[PDB]
């Protein structure tokens, strides 16, 4: 069907600072049992259950503070 | 709207009343007299000039004297007034950042368990550089602007009265352009700085993650994201800058008027009523 | 000078940040007024009929105006090429001159301005005639003449066809900002209400009821605006009504109408179903023709709930209650859809 | 006494048909009246239909600049010419109205040509403007009748009047040439076709708030359309929605177009260019010269017409300081005075007028410069950002190359360089005119105070500088107490996060004590910023008034070449107030311009560096 789409996750996980939805979905058509499949999938309920607003916290440095491993999450996500 | 009519004040008596008790009793009055007493020398050697031109074209003789005595004393007093105006910034700094140290020492720790730390350490570095270096100049200059305008405005008021019955349209409209001007200008600024933070934000995370994003090669998204908040801020400058040219458009028709009014008011006096020459070029300048 | 907007950042400052119906427009209002942006639309020259039109159209005390002005430019050019006139022969020069003047008894332009008076509005005071050696003022008063009889001509035709269209200037017929869903006959059906309050029959008054949809056909069809027309459900399945008091408009809903597939929760603010009502209808006092367009979004249905009846038989006629018009009370109403409705009934 | 038209001398004669009408003056003045009246008249109903009715109709015709410059011109010296008239009938007892009142109604003809110019342009009709194009050309005729009956009668060039009316007929000329070009353009009177019109697509779409750029240049000038922004404010509060999307003229991407379209002709023609720093200079210059142009050539008559202000006031003084002060138009030719301007530009009251009429055109020149400079400006620092962004994404991420150069140190490039850039670009106007400011401000206190002058104003030239080097020291207290302040904040965000830990420990008297012992450090500091500070305000608004007292003290004591008149003195403090002004920023324009400087070494370094290119296919 110059190379196509790849998709990637450094070693050094890299974030945006914005809503965590929009975090993961990084500029996609949102499919909702998609997302909530990879979310459970990723382990992602303890953080965004404890964070303050859950599914729309402003992810990603200057924002709320997560840790390495629940970044390495996300961005796998 | 009531919340947003609410919105639209000064707001002098919440903070401004605190930061003038904040500044003492030596260096309140010291300040208001040094600045007073600075324009009052400076108006009283234009005047002096003007007596001594009359006097010119023919009491004393030497007037050379008194002008010196004048000028002096202008310097002396503008040289007061400025190390009044930056020593009152420097206290107030000053005994304001160990208040809110010793404030912030006794919070109780549900204050930090539901508010971000991101207001407080706004209200900790943003306002505190703001009083430490912005506030202190802006206050000069205002009351520096604000009472040479009084000056301007009473002495050509002396000179012809008929301006001073004039003023009040004139100063009306001045009230109301710069009302709408302040409510206009506000919003404006606010908006300038908050369409500012998210662009340099923007910058450093592509910065950080360049190899993400040439991976998805979703450039071209990234590149329309860019144009659309260089935009969204170009556009908020550019109105900025246009209330401003408005504002200074407007009172400069209205500062025209006005040198109109008093040109023409001052030479018909001066034709028939015979009023001294030099006091019509003060007025005038 | 000034701060001069403070040009020396000399360090960007990082600043945390911290926490500090109009989707969807509606091009018939409730009132009826209609905005539906005309973009990019080849333009017709506006001839100066254009401008005749608009001159018939304005107001009453901005129509004195212009007509007292247009009557005053008239007089006093007029009187300004009389002056000139008379001046360019010499009657405005010293008299005792032998030269009989064009004008008679023209001394200053007050006098001129006097006579165009009398020659514009036919009065004619006669002090001030005009005489013979002077053809241009012939010309020119015959030019005077046929213009101030066609202005008199445009001011009465112009308060002619004010009197005429202005008697029909008054739109007061009233709906309701809230319509309902509610069982009758055991059928669901929608329910509206209209009156007429200038006290003024309506003759052959017709009411038509549109769902407007962005209904994508099956095929794969797409459609932006999509209306359907509603039946009335009358006695006879006309669309002629007869106002008197307030009516409820109940058209009922059947398998074929649209509304086969409402629920309460697609009542939600924002979905695209909007019912247009229109009542057309002639004024017998006037002989107008007239409509009446009102519009109405999800937010404004109500489910389920049935009116105030207004006719109070009061004892030598009947009262109408205006002020209990558009208040409705609950009721015992489903949030079945109509097929499942239906179905239900069919089986028990 | 009845108020005439023409003499009421010598009983009034002076309306007699002797050896022809066009022979007598007083006839062909009259005869300018009419073209006026018959405008007034017939346009007034048409207009007033205007004012009574029951957003994007936009258009602009052919020519739209010239008919606005020359109608200002027009009025101009129509009010000229009313000014001429006023003084030369001083003489007679009698009105004499006539040396006026046509000139009068004519600036009222041209303000209403105006009006109606505009409601025709709006409402895209054009064959309403034949109604105007006639008058031209009859205001044409008389008007250029009454010229050469002047000219038959030996008048000349000596007397205002004749310059005056051969001025204004060579603008009723300029823009009858105008009315015809735009029937040449559009076609609309006697045409089978007229070509289509159509308005610019950017106001295409209703969406779009920001018109200034397409409004009529009178509108430009005072910002009228703002009105309408501005009262919305006060209604409802500000937001995004409010401000619509800018012109397709100033996009960032339009921009970024024409900055890559001066990069490229830049590196075609010039074979051996690296796109270094000049090269970038090179560019900038290409793409944005016609408009820096602009605002320059604005400024600089700013400042000229400003000057004017000082000079007037000296007029005034002066001619109204005389021991006679009587005075009396002299010449005159066939029972009318006629004033020449050799003493027309004596009159106190015209000069005021005029010194009123001078002010206007200098404020709205100034404003209009302010706003194209900045504006321009702000196209850059757009153009600017994308093509750094555009840089960004060709960048390789090498250890060497991503490393020597980390996120932070490019964002502030970003941030800082190219703030200082738009900056640079915002007083590049002042650096070619201050210069000019400063040149002519001391020239003309030469002429008006004979030696001493300059001698004084050495006074403020010298004081510049030092307010330089104050600035410069300032930055530098600045910038240490910046240190400090960035230390300071490390310790108090540290101190901050762990709050609750430090509210456990009970520790938190010890590490205040320290965040208070890091702020006395640097609030030494902070006392030299705020004393230098203080050093600066007091020398800029204090320089002035020694400066003053230093010349006026030396003229009279060591020159003493004569007295020190009122006009003398009034003109020497209103122009040094005047020059004032740009000596103070000065400073500020040159440490831009070294920031400037700075900032596209940096800028050049950073897109002189590695790229990773993709093969194409
Ligand atoms: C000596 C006689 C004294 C009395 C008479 C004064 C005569 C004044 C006429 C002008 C003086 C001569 C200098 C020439 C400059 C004239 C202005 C001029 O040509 O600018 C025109 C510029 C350019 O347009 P653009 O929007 O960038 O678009 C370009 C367009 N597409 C193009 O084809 O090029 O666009 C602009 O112009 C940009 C906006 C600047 C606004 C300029 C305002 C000044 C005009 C006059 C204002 C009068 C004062 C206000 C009166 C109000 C009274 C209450
Ligand atoms: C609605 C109101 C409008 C008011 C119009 C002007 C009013 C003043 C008229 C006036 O004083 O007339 C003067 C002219 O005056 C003119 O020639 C007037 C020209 C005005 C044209 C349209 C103005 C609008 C007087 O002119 P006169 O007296 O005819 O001149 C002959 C002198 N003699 C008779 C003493 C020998
Ligand atoms: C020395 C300073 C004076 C001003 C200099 C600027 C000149 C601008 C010329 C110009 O605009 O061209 C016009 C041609 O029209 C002509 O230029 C010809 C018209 C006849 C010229 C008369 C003979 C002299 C065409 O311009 P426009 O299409 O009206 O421009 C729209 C401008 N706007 C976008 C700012 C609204
Ligand atoms: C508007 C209507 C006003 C008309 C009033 C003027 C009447 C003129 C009658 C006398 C006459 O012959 O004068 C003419 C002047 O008028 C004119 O030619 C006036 C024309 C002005 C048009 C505007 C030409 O007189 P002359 O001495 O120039 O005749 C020899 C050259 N053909
Ligand atoms: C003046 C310009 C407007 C056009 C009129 C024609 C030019 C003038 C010709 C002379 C004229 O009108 O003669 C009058 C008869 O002609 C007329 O009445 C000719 C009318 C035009 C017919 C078409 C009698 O003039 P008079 O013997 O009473 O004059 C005595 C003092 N010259
Ligand atoms: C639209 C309206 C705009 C009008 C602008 C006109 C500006 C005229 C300025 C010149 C001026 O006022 O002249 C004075 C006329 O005053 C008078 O003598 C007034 C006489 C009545 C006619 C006005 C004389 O001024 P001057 O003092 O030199 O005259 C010597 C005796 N004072
Ligand atoms: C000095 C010479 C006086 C000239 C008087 C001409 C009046 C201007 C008529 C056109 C006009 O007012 O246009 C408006 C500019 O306002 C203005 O021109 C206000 C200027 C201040 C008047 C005093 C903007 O209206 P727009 O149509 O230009 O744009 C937006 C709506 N369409
Ligand atoms: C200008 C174009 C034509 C110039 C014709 C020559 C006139 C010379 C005027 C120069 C001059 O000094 O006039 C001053 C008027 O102010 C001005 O010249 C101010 C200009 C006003 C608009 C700019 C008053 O000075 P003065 O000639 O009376 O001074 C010496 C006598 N004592
Ligand atoms: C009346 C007479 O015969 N001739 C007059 C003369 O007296 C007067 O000086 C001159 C200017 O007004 O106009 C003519």
């Amino acid at each position: 069907l110059s190379r196509g789409p790849v998709a990637y996750a450094s070693q050094k996980p890299w974030l945006l600072n914005a809503t965590v939805e929009e975090n993961i979905t990084f500029e996609s058509p949102f499919n909702k049992q998609r997302y909530k499949m990879v979310i459970e999938a990723c382990s992602l309920q303890p953080d965004i259950d404890i964070l303050p607003h859950g599914d729309q916290t402003q992810i990603g440095e200057r924002g709320i503070n997560l840790s390495g491993g629940q970044r390495q999450r996300i961005s796998v996500a | 709207l009531s919340s947003v009519l609410h919105q639209r004040a000064k707001i002098p008596w919440r903070a401004c009343t605190k930061y003038l008790s904040s500044a003492g009793i030596l260096l309140l009055s010291l300040l208001v007299f040094s600045q007073l007493l600075k324009h009052m020398v400076l108006v009283a050697i234009d005047y002096w000039l003007a007596k001594w031109t009359d006097s010119a074209l023919v009491d004393q003789s030497v007037y050379a004297m008194v002008f010196t005595l004048l000028c002096s004393l202008g310097i002396v007093l503008c040289l007061v007034t400025s190390v009044t105006v930056e020593w009152t910034g420097l206290k107030v700094a000053k005994r304001l950042h160990r208040s809110l140290l010793n404030r912030i020492i006794l919070a109780p720790m549900r204050f930090f368990e539901t508010t971000p730390l991101g207001s407080i350490l706004n209200r900790f570095s943003s306002d505190c550089n703001t009083i430490d270096q912005h506030i202190p100049s802006t206050l000069e200059c205002l009351s520096r602007s604000t009472l040479l305008c009084v000056s301007a405005l009473t002495v050509i008021s002396y000179v012809t009265p008929v301006f001073l019955v004039a003023l009040l349209p004139l100063a009306v409209v001045c009230y109301f352009i710069q009302k709408y001007f302040r409510v206009a200008s506000r919003d404006l600024q606010q908006l300038d700085d908050t369409t500012q933070l998210p662009l340099v934000s923007h910058f450093a995370e592509t910065v950080e993650g360049l190899t993400t994003i040439r991976a998805f090669r979703y450039e071209a998204r990234f590149q329309q994201k860019l144009l659309e908040y260089t935009d969204s801020n170009n556009i908020a400058s550019l109105f900025l800058t246009a209330a401003n040219r408005w504002l200074e458009v407007c009172m400069e028709y209205i500062g025209a008027c006005v040198v109109l009014i008093a040109a023409a008011t001052s030479i018909s006096n001066s034709l028939h009523r015979e009023l001294s020459a030099g006091l019509v070029g003060l007025g005038l300048t | 000078m000034l701060s001069r907007k403070g040009i020396i950042p000399e360090e960007y400052v990082l600043t945390r940040l911290a926490e500090d119906r109009e989707r969807r427009a509606r091009f018939v209002s409730k009132k009826g007024n209609c905005n539906v942006a005309h973009k990019n639309i080849r333009e017709q020259g506006r001839f100066l009929q254009d401008v005749f039109t608009t001159l018939v159209d304005l107001k009453w005390p901005h129509t004195l105006l212009i007509f007292t002005m247009s009557f005053l430019c008239s007089w006093l050019l007029f009187a300004m090429v009389w002056w000139l006139i008379a001046f360019a022969h010499g009657d405005l020069a010293p008299g005792e001159g032998t030269n009989v003047p064009c004008v008679t008894s023209i001394h200053s332009f007050s006098s001129a301005f006097l006579f165009s008076i009398e020659v514009q509005v036919t009065i004619g005071f006669g002090g001030r005639m005009v005489t013979e050696e002077c053809p241009l003022a012939i010309l020119i008063l015959i030019v005077q003449n046929i213009v101030g009889l066609m202005i008199n001509a445009i001011m009465l035709g112009c308060i002619f066809m004010k009197t005429a269209q202005a008697h029909r200037r008054a739109e007061t017929l009233i709906f309701s900002k809230h319509a309902v869903i509610t069982l009758r006959h055991g059928r669901l059906c929608f329910m509206l209400r209209v009156g007429d309050l200038r006290k003024s029959m309506i003759i052959s008054a017709t009411i038509h009821m549109q769902v407007v949809r962005k209904t994508t056909s099956p095929e794969g069809e797409v459609v932006p605006l999509h209306q359907v027309d509603i039946p009335m459900e009358n006695g006879v399945g006309g669309n002629s009504i007869f106002l008197v008091a307030p009516l409820i408009i109940y058209h009922v809903i059947d398998s074929n109408s649209p509304l086969y597939d409402l629920a309460p929760s697609d009542l939600h603010h924002h979905q695209d179903l909007e019912i247009i009502v229109i009542l057309e209808g002639v004024v017998e006092t006037t002989g107008i023709t007239t409509q009446a367009r009102t519009s109405y979004l999800a937010d404004e249905i109500l489910w389920g709930q049935r009116f105030v009846p207004i006719v109070a038989e009061e004892d030598g006629r009947y009262s109408v209650d205006y002020s209990k018009f558009g208040n409705t009370v609950k009721v015992p109403t489903p949030l079945c859809t109509a097929r499942q409705l239906d179905e239900d009934r069919s089986l028990l | 006494m009845p108020l005439a038209f023409c003499g009421t001398e010598n009983h009034s004669a002076a309306y007699r048909v002797d050896q022809g009408v066009l022979n007598n003056g007083c006839f062909v003045d009259a005869l300018n009246v009419v073209p006026h009246v018959f405008l007034l008249f017939i346009t007034f109903p048409i207009l007033f239909i205007g004012w009574g009715s029951q957003h994007s109709t936009w258009l602009h015709f052919p020519g739209h600049n010239l008919r606005w410059i020359l109608t200002f011109i027009l009025l101009f010296v129509l009010v000229c010419e009313i000014a001429e008239g006023i003084l030369s009938d001083g003489v007679t007892e009698s009105r004499h109205l006539h040396l006026y009142m046509p000139a009068g109604m004519a600036f009222m003809a041209a303000i209403t040509s105006v009006v109606y110019y505009h409601n025709i342009e709006t409402s895209n009709f054009p064959k309403l403007l034949i109604a105007l194009l006639i008058y031209w050309t009859l205001a044409f005729i008389t008007k250029t009748i009454k010229f050469v009956k002047f000219y038959d009668h030996a008048i000349g060039f000596s007397q205002l009047r004749f310059c005056l009316t051969g001025l204004l007929v060579i603008l009723y000329g300029m823009l009858l040439l105008v009315e015809v070009n735009v029937i040449r353009v559009r076609r609309y009177i006697f045409f089978k076709t007229p070509r289509e019109v159509k308005p610019p697509e950017d106001l295409q779409d209703l969406g779009v708030r920001f018109l200034q750029p397409f409004v009529n240049l009178l509108s430009k000038g005072t910002y009228w359309w703002m009105n309408a922004f501005i009262k919305t404010a006060h209604k409802k509060p500000i937001d995004l929605r409010a401000i619509a999307k800018l012109p397709i003229a100033m996009r960032a991407l339009t921009n970024y177009q024409r900055l890559c379209v001066a990069f490229d002709a830049q590196a075609r023609k010039d074979t051996q260019s690296p796109q270094g720093a000049r090269a970038i200079w090179r560019a900038l210059c290409h793409a944005f010269g016609r408009r820096l142009i602009l605002s320059s050539t604005f400024r600089i008559l700013a400042d000229l017409l400003g000057f004017a202000g000082p000079l007037c006031i000296f007029g005034i003084v002066d001619h109204l300081g005389k021991e006679n002060h009587v005075f009396q138009p002299k010449t005159q030719f066939l029972g009318v005075y006629f004033v020449s301007s050799q003493e027309f530009l004596g009159n106190a009251y015209v000069l005021a007028v005029l010194l009123f009429l001078a002010l206007l055109l200098q404020r709205t020149f100034l404003q209009a410069s302010y706003y194209v400079a900045i504006e321009t400006g702000i196209n850059l620092r757009g153009a600017i950002q994308t093509k750094i962004y555009n840089k960004i994404m060709h960048m390789s991420t090498s250890n060497l190359s991503m490393g020597e150069m980390t996120a932070g140190q490019i964002c502030n490039l970003v941030a800082i360089d190219t703030n200082q850039l738009m900056w640079f670009f915002f007083l590049c106007p002042n650096l070619w005119t201050m210069p000019v400011q400063i040149i002519v401000g001391v020239i003309l206190l030469y002429y008006i105070l004979g030696v001493s002058a300059l001698i004084g104003a050495a006074v403020i030239i010298l004081l510049a500088p030092v307010q330089y080097f104050v600035a410069t020291k300032l930055s530098q207290a600045q910038r240490t107490t910046l240190e400090h302040s960035n230390e300071r904040l490390k310790q108090t965000n540290e101190m901050l996060r762990g709050m609750k830990l430090l509210k456990l420990y009970a520790w938190e008297s010890i590490f205040c004590s320290r965040v208070e012992v890091t702020r006395r450090k640097e609030m030494t500091s902070l006392r030299a910023f705020a004393v230098y500070t203080s050093i600066s305000i007091f020398m800029n608004t204090a320089i002035p008034i020694a400066a003053v007292l230093i010349t006026f003290v030396g003229h009279v004591s060591f020159f003493k070449e004569s007295d020190l008149s009122p006009s003398v003195a009034f003109a020497s403090l209103s122009l040094f107030h005047i020059l004032v002004t740009p000596l103070f920023l000065l400073s500020s324009v040159v440490r831009s311009t070294v920031k400037a400087l700075v900032s596209v070494q940096k800028l050049s370094e950073f897109l002189s560096s590695a790229e990773i290119r993709e093969e194409q296919c």
